[PDB]
């Protein structure tokens, strides 16, 4: 759910990197926010294989 | 007193070091900028979350500030209680006016 106050003539929301982050549902005039799913980096710690 | 560590404060830093740390403003310290913080959605999207969402990350340094402060305090104590003797071998005691 989005707390942004869209103007009645606006349909999309963009960010700094020019990607859509807020959307309006075509059926119900409701504002939604899109967030990328969880991600991260993995490191492996090991001694020598001998 | 202005350069020795202050035991009253938790981080044990001298007043001059306190002023130096307060003067410099840091953006990201390599701490845990948790994905929960970015998904908090406080309607104020900073540049850090935008950088994180595109594959750019910042790693923390190996040595913390407390360890560097400890090293500085050890150097100060060595140069005050011994002079230049501890830099070439065992530390030898000497009164400060005689050293000066
Ligand atoms: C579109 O149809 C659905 C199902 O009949 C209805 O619930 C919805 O309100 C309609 N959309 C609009 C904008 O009226």
């Amino acid at each position: 759910e989005s707390n942004k106050k869209f103007l009645p003539f606006q349909q999309f929301g963009r960010d700094i990197a020019d990607t859509t982050d807020a959307v309006r549902d075509p059926q119900t005039l409701e504002i939604l926010d899109i967030t990328p799913c969880s991600f991260g980096g993995v490191s492996v710690i090991t001694p020598g294989t001998n | 007193s202005q350069i020795l560590p202050d035991p009253s404060k938790p981080s044990k830093r001298s007043p001059i070091e306190d002023l130096l740390f307060n003067k410099v403003t840091l953006a990201d310290a390599g701490f845990i900028k948790q994905y929960g913080d970015c998904l908090g959605d406080i309607a104020a999207r900073d540049l850090i979350c935008a950088q994180k969402f595109n594959g750019l990350t910042v790693l923390p340094p190996l040595l913390t500030d407390e360890m560097i402060a400890q090293y500085t305090s050890a150097l100060l104590a060595g140069t005050i209680t011994s002079g230049w003797t501890f830099g070439a071998g065992p530390a030898l005691q000497i009164p400060f006016p005689m050293q000066m």
